Order: structure tokens, then C-alpha cells, then sequence
């Protein structure tokens, strides 16, 4: 579940551990105690093996520090992508698909992880279907005629005009459907009644 | 002097709008790179040219090249996920239905193809040959490797070095099959399976909704179908033109491609470099000293490869970092876009 | 040097004996007391990889040898050429051959699962049924066929509510490092031999500060978004 | 813990600036406002 922060941590603390067991490598030099080296050699080659060990020392804080720059820069974008979740989401309702939650989005949730944050995005899901018979419009007077809002479905016998993501049949009138040219252009065109109220 | 543009000059009027009578669909491409090839590098094989002596010494370097192997892993399973998340969205595979009488759309140049052994659509074969890409993961058993070849000889000399190249987890025609899922899809159910499962709908009741999604109601398709059919028709044929004429259409990819090869192939020129030392040869270092200048030399050489190494893998982050950014794009375009309807101009 | 000597077909100009390629190391020789051209190739390698289930599940073990043939990787028996000592692998009579290079250990399935082990180029390994390791090529799902018909509408007459959580990193811990002490604990030459090196502690010294106040921004722009602080009600 | 080893070598861990108390205090006004208002405490007032 919380791989996603572990690994955070883990990738810290496992950085943090190579640094320090960076310590005791040698980098060729004789040892890996400076004070062992002083008191060994004569300044002129404990010279030299000060300069390897300072050398590999040094390169292994450089890329320490270039590694967390670029962990950094992927955190930012984690975080970027953080604000916009929150903003889109927890203080509206998010209209993208896929971006807060598989399904229609109507909610979303904060929960605050450690070095984190964890959402609880509440969506809509919808889970049984019946299959119907469909078309395009329905030509009562010659005129056709266009559901205003929803789809034409036919219980078999029976035309009505559902909304597109809920069954909800409803018999069709005036205000259900809207007219705009004549049953002549239009393909799959069928013939009913639109009762007038 | 570089020209802008036309000058134009639109013309205000507080009583005068321009009210559009005829439209034109529009089929235009979009490239965008999702993953590069997953590399692998043999720390005592670059570094420590098939000697003994210098293995030794690199012993007592520390944890440089274990940590540079699980960066490169690191990377190749970011790889496959960036791939496996871009595409494997879909749960089921679906697939098309025989008949291919959409309403008068033609499909034909999109949806797969069963007479090519290589079950692709026309439009996937014709940019996949216009991609030269590289080799990436053959079995190269010893002997192709053998001999006197004149073109594998970059491939060749990459893996004597020990680079390698790793093939990617899903196989192309699994990619071809999950694109032929997602179009199968949204072809016969629309935008309702991101919601679920796959609901079917007429494909000219789904293009009516995708109108009535823009504030142009369903008539304007319905009433003029046989014409929209023919303009998408000819649109996608054009596309199929323009991608064939122009080699530079997808140079993003090919783009990708040759920052790789580029990359692994100075890789392998570093090799020629003394670093300040007598020559770039371990074995004659060490068939001409003794020990102690000899491992001078030796120290001074294995410290300028582990740095070169160093110098590859660090760009080579920065360059998956990016690939992973197009990658985080293009799983939000096939979310909201093939999935859905979008209302993001541009 | 070492590797494998070849009959090379080249033919080298009368005066310079040896040739070279892209880095500059010997791809040929003309060979004394035969004055015969010689080539000079790397003998066979590439990376090994482990597939093992859990050991708190199982203790055998299937190796993935990687870009390699199935006939060289058994021929290397442990006692002369495979230098890990693997001498039960180099027979098993399991040996079989994926684009991504010999594999032993596991029995090859015409089946096809939802796998957890990817091996490459399909292939993906894992511990099934009297029980060892199988290696066969993944399954994307079971093949459906959706049926398209050109007058049905499918509408749902019934919701779920889901509830999905998302997990978002947003900072990380903020380092900071010590130069002089980390480089070489109070040691004054050692000090004094450190500062020749300009404004290198400086800068590291730098970009971690820098790293820090940014996780801070982080924070403050993911989660103080709100005007004032807000109560719930009593009831 | 192996915190304080790796203090020593001089590599410190400095606190963050909001203390989880701080932090929880703001998801916890986000909540009580997201759910007494809705999406209106985005604009302006709550
Ligand atoms: C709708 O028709 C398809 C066509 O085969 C069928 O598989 C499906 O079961 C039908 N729907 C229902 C609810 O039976
Ligand atoms: C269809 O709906 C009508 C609504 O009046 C109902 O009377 C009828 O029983 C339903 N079924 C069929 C098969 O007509
Ligand atoms: C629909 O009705 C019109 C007259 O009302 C008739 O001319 C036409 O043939 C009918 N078509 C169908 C498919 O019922
Ligand atoms: C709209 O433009 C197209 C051009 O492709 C033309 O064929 C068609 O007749 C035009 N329609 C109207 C109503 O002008
Ligand atoms: C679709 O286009 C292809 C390619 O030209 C060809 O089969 C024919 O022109 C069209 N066929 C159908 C059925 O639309
Ligand atoms: C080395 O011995 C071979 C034996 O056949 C002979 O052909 C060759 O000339 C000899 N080389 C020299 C330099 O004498
Ligand atoms: C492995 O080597 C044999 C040698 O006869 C060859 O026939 C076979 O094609 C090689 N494997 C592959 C995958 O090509
Ligand atoms: C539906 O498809 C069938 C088979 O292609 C076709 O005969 C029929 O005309 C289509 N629907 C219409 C327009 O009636
Ligand atoms: C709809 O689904 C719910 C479970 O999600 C179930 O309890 C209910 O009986 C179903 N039917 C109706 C009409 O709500």
C-alpha cells in the first residue's frame, strides 16, 4: 500500500548509508585513517596519498549531492502534481478523465502521510446494463426529432428517452425532444408519437 | 530579417460578429517518446580491459560500480514501467467485431491488418520502417559476433567492451495488441470503458455525443453524416501521405535513438584517451613497470574511467527524467483524450 | 592478451603489422614464424540473473543467462569455463533458449498467466506445479470480444461508489553536510591541504540549502492552501 | 539507532519547517471546510 513513501525513505537512508561506508574504501591510498597516514609516512608521499584520498572523498560527496538534485527535481514534480490534485480536486470536481479516481469523479479527500500525502478520491461507478434498441430520431410529423437531452432506447414495444448514464425512462413530449429538419436526411430515422402536453 | 508573419488586421465592431457556416474535420498527428532502451554497463569489463592485476586494485575502490549497476537498473525498470503504464491501461483485450461498417467511417488504415504476419495496422507498419532504429537486444550468440562484419561492427564493438543493450519487457506485437484493445474500444463503446467495462454505442451516436460536447448540437452530424464520413475518410488517407512524404515528420523518436547511440558510442571512444598515463593498455602497464609506478599509472587511468562511467550514468538520468516527464504526458493525452472528450484547448 | 584467435581474411599493407578499431585496442596481429594475419575476439561472456521465489517459500532456484546461446552456457561446466561455481546447472536437461539469452531451470508452458517475474521478451517465470519454476510467455488478459451492433444501446441501471486511495510523495528529508569534518576529522594539515580546492564545499554547502528550503516550499504550497484554519461543527 | 552514527561524520538532519501537529491541523481545516461548504472555500470566502 505505502510503497510509494517507502521507497522515499528507504532511497534516503540507503544514500545516507553508502556515504558513510564510503569512509573506509582506500581509493588506492594506504589506508583510510589520515592519522595512521601522518604518523607513517614522510610529508613529501604522505602527500600524495592525502591528495588520492581527498580526491575520491570528494567525488563521492559530488555525486551524493548531484543524486540529490536529481531525486529533489523528481519530488518537485510529485509535489507539483500534489497542488494540482488538491486544488482540482479536493476544492472542486475535476471534469478530466482518469485524473482523480477510475469513474466518474465526485469527491476527494487529504490524508497527510508522513513526507506525503494521501488522497481518497470518491467516484461514481456504474455497474449493471441492459441492452436496448436505438435511434437516432424519431420522425413523428415528417419533422425529425432529436432528444433534447438523453438517448432513444425501446423496451422492445416502447420508445422512451433516457439520460445517457443512469436508466431512467420517461415517455417522450415536446420538451424532451427538439425538431430540426424533416425525416428525409437522416439514417436510422424511425416512426413514433411525441405526446404534446 | 525573420518574418513573424502576415501582418492582419482583424477588424472590431461593436455590432459585428462572424458567425462560421461550414466546418471541416481534421485528422492531425501528435509524436511523443515514451521509452528508451534499457542499458546495462559491465563495471570490470570497461573499466578492467579482461585483466587480473587491475581487478584487483579496482577491489579497494569502494562501492562506486554497485551503485552504478542499481542506478542503471533503476532506470531499465523505470523503463518497462513508463511502457507498461503508458499502454497496459486496458484491463481485458477486447478485440473488433468482423464487420467494419461504422456508420461510412473506414477504419481500415487503423484497425489491424490479418493478411501481414505481423499483425499491424497499415499506418503502425509505415512509421515503424520509417524508424531506423538500432539494434536492441538480438541473441547475438559468439559467432555473429565473429568476424570480419561491416555494419554490426557498432554493435560488435559496444558489447567487446561489455556495454549492452537489454530488450524491453513487453514484445512488439504485445504493443500492438494493446493498441488494438484501446482502439477496438473506443471505437464500439466510446469514453464509457474508462468508467468500467466497455459500453457498446453506434459508432454515429458517439461521434453525435463528441459533437454535442463542443456546443455544436447532434444535428449539424446526423443531417450531414454522408459528408463528415467522406471529409474523416480522406483526412486519415492524407495522414497516411504525409507521414510517408516527409522522413523528418517523427524525428522525435529517431531523436531518442541517436542521443543513445551517441551517448554509449563516445562511451566506447573514451577508451582511447591515456588519462596522463603511458597508454591506454593495462597489460602493457603492467608488462613494463613495476609495481609501484605501475599501479601509479593504474590508479590514474581506473579513476579516469570510473569518472567517464560516472559522467554516462548521470546523463543518463537526467535524460530518463525527461523521457519519464513525455511519458507521464502521454498516459494523460491516452487518458483524457482516446478515453474521453477533452476540453483543454490546444 | 587474451581471447580467441581467428583466421582473419583482412590483409594488412606490407609495413605496419597490427590493427585497431574504434578504441584503441589490437583487433589484429600478423603472426611471426607463419607471417599469417590473426584476429583477436573476446572469449564469450554476458551477466548472469537469479529467478528465486522468496527464500521463505522455496530454496531452488532457476539462473537466466543473459544474450547467450544454449550451447556454449552448458559446454561451460564450473570445473574450466563458468567461473561461478554452478555445476548442476551447466547439465540439467531443462535448458531452454528466449531472445533475451540461455535460461536453465525451468520447464518451458504452452499456458499463458498474469506473471510476476519478468524474464524479457515476453517470457516470465514463476513457481507453480510435483512443484518447481515454469517459464512461459505472458497473457494480457483474457482475449473478449465486445459486440458491436449498429441499432443496441448498452445503458447501466445501477451505480457503485468506489473509494480509491492515491498516495503522492511531496518532500524528502532535508540533508545537510559538513565538508571539512566529513573529508577529514580535525586533522589541521589535512584542513589546510582541503581549503586548496576553491569553492567546492561552498557550492555542495550551497545546493543542499537549496534542496532544503525547496522541500519546505513543497510543503507549504501542497498542503497551506487554506485561508484560515476551519473547525467542524459540535454536532 | 543508527541515526546518531551517521550524525557523527558530520551529516545532519534538519527538522522540517511545519511539524506533523502544524501539518495535520491544515488537512483537518481543508476537511471541515470541504465539508460544511464544498468547492466554494476555493474562491474567495468560504
Ligand atoms: C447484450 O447483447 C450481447 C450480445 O452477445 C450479449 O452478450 C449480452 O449478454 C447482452 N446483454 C445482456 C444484459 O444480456
Ligand atoms: C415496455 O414499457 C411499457 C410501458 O408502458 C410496458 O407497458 C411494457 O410492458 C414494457 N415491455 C414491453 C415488452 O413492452
Ligand atoms: C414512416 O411513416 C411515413 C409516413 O408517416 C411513411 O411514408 C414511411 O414509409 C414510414 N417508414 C417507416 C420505416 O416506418
Ligand atoms: C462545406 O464545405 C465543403 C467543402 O469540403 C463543401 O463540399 C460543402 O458543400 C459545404 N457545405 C455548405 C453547406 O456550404
Ligand atoms: C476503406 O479504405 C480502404 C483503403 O482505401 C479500402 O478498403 C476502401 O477504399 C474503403 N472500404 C470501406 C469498406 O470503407
Ligand atoms: C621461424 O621458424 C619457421 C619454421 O618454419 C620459419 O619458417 C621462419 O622463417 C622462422 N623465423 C625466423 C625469423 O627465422
Ligand atoms: C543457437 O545456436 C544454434 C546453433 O546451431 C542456432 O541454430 C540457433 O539459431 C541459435 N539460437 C537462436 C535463437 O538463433
Ligand atoms: C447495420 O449494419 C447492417 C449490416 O452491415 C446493415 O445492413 C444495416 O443497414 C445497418 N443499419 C442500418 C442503417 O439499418
Ligand atoms: C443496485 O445495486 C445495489 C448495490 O450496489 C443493490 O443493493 C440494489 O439492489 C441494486 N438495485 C437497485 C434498484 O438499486
Amino acid at each position: 500500500a505505502l510503497g510509494k513513501l517507502q521507497d522515499v525513505v528507504n532511497h534516503n537512508a540507503q544514500a545516507l548509508n553508502t556515504l558513510v561506508k564510503q569512509l573506509s574504501s582506500k581509493f588506492g591510498a594506504i589506508s583510510s585513517v589520515l592519522n595512521d597516514i601522518f604518523s607513517r609516512l614522510d610529508p613529501p608521499e604522505a602527500e600524495v596519498q592525502i591528495d588520492r584520498l581527498i580526491t575520491g572523498r570528494l567525488q563521492s560527496l559530488q555525486t551524493y549531492v548531484t543524486q540529490q538534485l536529481i531525486r529533489a527535481a523528481e519530488i518537485r514534480a510529485s509535489a507539483n502534481l500534489a497542488a494540482t490534485k488538491m486544488s482540482e480536486c479536493v476544492l472542486g470536481q475535476s471534469k478530466r478523465v482518469d485524473f482523480c479516481g477510475k469513474g466518474y469523479h465526485l469527491m476527494s479527500f487529504p490524508q497527510s502521510a508522513p513526507h506525503g500525502v494521501v488522497f481518497l478520491h470518491v467516484t461514481y461507478v456504474p455497474a449493471q446494463e441492459k441492452n436496448f434498441t436505438t435511434a437516432p430520431a424519431i420522425c413523428h410529423d415528417g419533422k425529425a426529432h432529436f432528444p433534447r437531452e438523453g438517448v432513444f432506447v425501446s423496451n422492445g414495444t416502447h420508445w422512451f428517452v433516457t439520460q445517457r448514464n443512469f436508466y431512467e425512462p420517461q415517455i417522450i413530449t415536446t420538451d424532451n425532444t427538439f425538431v430540426s429538419g424533416n425525416c428525409d436526411v437522416v439514417i436510422g430515422i424511425v416512426n413514433n408519437t411525441v405526446y404534446d402536453p | 530579417t525573420m518574418s513573424l508573419g502576415a501582418e492582419n488586421s482583424v477588424a472590431y465592431s461593436n455590432n459585428s460578429i462572424a458567425i462560421p457556416t461550414n466546418f471541416t474535420i481534421s485528422v492531425t498527428t501528435e509524436i511523443l517518446p515514451v521509452s528508451m532502451t534499457k542499458t546495462s554497463v559491465d563495471c570490470t569489463m570497461y573499466i578492467c580491459g579482461d585483466s587480473t592485476e587491475c581487478s584487483n586494485l579496482l577491489l579497494q575502490y569502494g562501492s562506486f560500480c554497485t551503485q552504478l549497476k542499481r542506478a542503471l537498473t533503476g532506470i531499465a525498470v523505470e523503463q518497462d514501467k513508463n511502457t507498461q503504464e503508458v499502454f497496459a491501461q486496458v484491463k481485458q483485450i477486447y478485440k473488433t467485431p468482423p464487420i467494419k461498417y461504422f456508420g461510412g467511417f473506414n477504419f481500415s488504415q487503423i484497425l489491424p491488418d490479418p493478411s501481414k504476419p505481423s499483425k499491424r495496422s497499415p499506418i503502425e507498419d509505415l512509421l515503424f520502417n520509417k524508424v531506423t532504429l538500432a539494434d536492441a537486444g538480438f541473441i547475438k550468440q559468439y559467432g555473429d559476433c565473429l568476424g570480419d562484419i561491416a555494419a554490426r561492427d557498432l554493435i560488435c564493438a559496444q558489447k567487446f567492451k561489455g556495454l549492452t543493450v537489454l530488450p524491453p519487457l513487453l514484445t512488439d506485437e504485445m504493443i500492438a495488441q494493446y493498441t488494438s484493445a484501446l482502439l477496438a474500444g473506443t471505437i464500439t463503446s466510446g469514453w464509457t470503458f474508462g468508467a468500467g467495462p466497455a459500453l457498446q454505442i453506434p459508432f454515429p451516436m458517439q461521434m453525435a455525443y463528441r459533437f454535442n460536447g463542443i456546443g455544436v448540437t447532434q444535428n449539424v452530424l446526423y443531417e450531414n453524416q454522408k459528408l463528415i464520413a467522406n471529409q474523416f475518410n480522406s483526412a486519415i488517407g492524407k495522414i497516411q501521405d504525409s507521414l510517408s512524404s516527409t522522413p523528418s515528420a517523427l524525428g522525435k523518436l529517431q531523436d531518442v535513438v541517436n542521443h543513445n547511440a551517441q551517448a554509449l558510442n563516445t562511451l566506447v571512444k573514451q577508451l582511447s584517451s591515456k588519462f596522463g598515463a603511458i597508454s591506454s593498455v593495462l597489460n602493457d602497464i603492467f608488462s613494463r613497470l613495476d609495481p609501484p609506478e605501475a599501479e601509479v599509472q593504474i590508479d590514474r587511468l581506473i579513476t579516469g574511467r570510473l569518472q567517464s562511467l560516472q559522467t554516462y550514468v548521470t546523463q543518463q538520468l537526467i535524460r530518463a527524467a525527461e523521457i519519464r516527464a513525455s511519458a507521464n504526458l502521454a498516459a494523460t493525452k491516452m487518458s483524457e483524450c482516446v478515453l474521453g472528450q477533452s476540453k483543454r484547448v490546444d | 592478451g587474451t581471447g580467441v584467435l581467428t583466421e582473419s581474411n583482412k590483409k594488412f599493407l606490407p609495413f605496419q603489422q597490427f590493427g585497431r578499431d574504434i578504441a584503441d585496442t589490437t583487433d589484429a596481429v600478423r603472426d611471426p614464424q607463419t607471417l599469417e594475419i590473426l584476429d583477436i575476439t573476446p572469449c564469450s561472456f554476458g551477466g548472469v540473473s537469479v529467478i528465486t521465489p522468496g527464500t521463505n517459500t522455496s530454496n531452488q532456484v532457476a539462473v537466466l543467462y543473459q544474450g547467450v546461446n544454449c550451447t556454449e552456457v552448458p559446454v561451460a561446466i564450473h570445473a574450466d569455463q563458468l567461473t561461478p561455481t554452478w555445476r548442476v546447472y551447466s547439465t540439467g536437461s531443462n535448458v531452454f533458449q528466449t531472445r533475451a539469452g540461455c535460461l536453465i531451470g525451468a520447464e518451458y508452458v504452452n499456458n499463458s498467466y498474469e506473471c510476476d517475474i519478468p524474464i524479457g521478451a515476453g517470457i516470465c517465470a514463476s513457481y507453480q506445479t510435483s512443484q518447481s519454476i515454469i517459464a512461459y510467455t505472458m497473457s494480457l488478459g483474457a482475449e473478449n470480444s465486445v459486440a458491436y451492433s449498429n441499432n443496441s444501446i448498452a445503458i447501466p441501471t445501477n451505480f457503485t461508489i468506489s473509494v480509491t486511495t492515491e498516495i503522492l510523495p511531496v518532500s524528502m528529508t532535508k540533508t545537510s553536510v559538513d565538508c571539512t569534518m566529513y573529508i577529514c576529522g580535525d586533522s589541521t594539515e589535512c584542513s589546510n591541504l582541503l581549503l586548496q580546492y576553491g569553492s567546492f564545499c561552498t557550492q555542495l554547502k550551497r545546493a543542499l540549502t537549496g534542496i532544503a528550503v525547496e522541500q519546505d516550499k513543497n510543503t507549504q504550497e501542497v498542503f497551506a492552501q487554506v485561508k484560515q484554519i476551519y473547525k467542524t461543527p459540535p454536532i
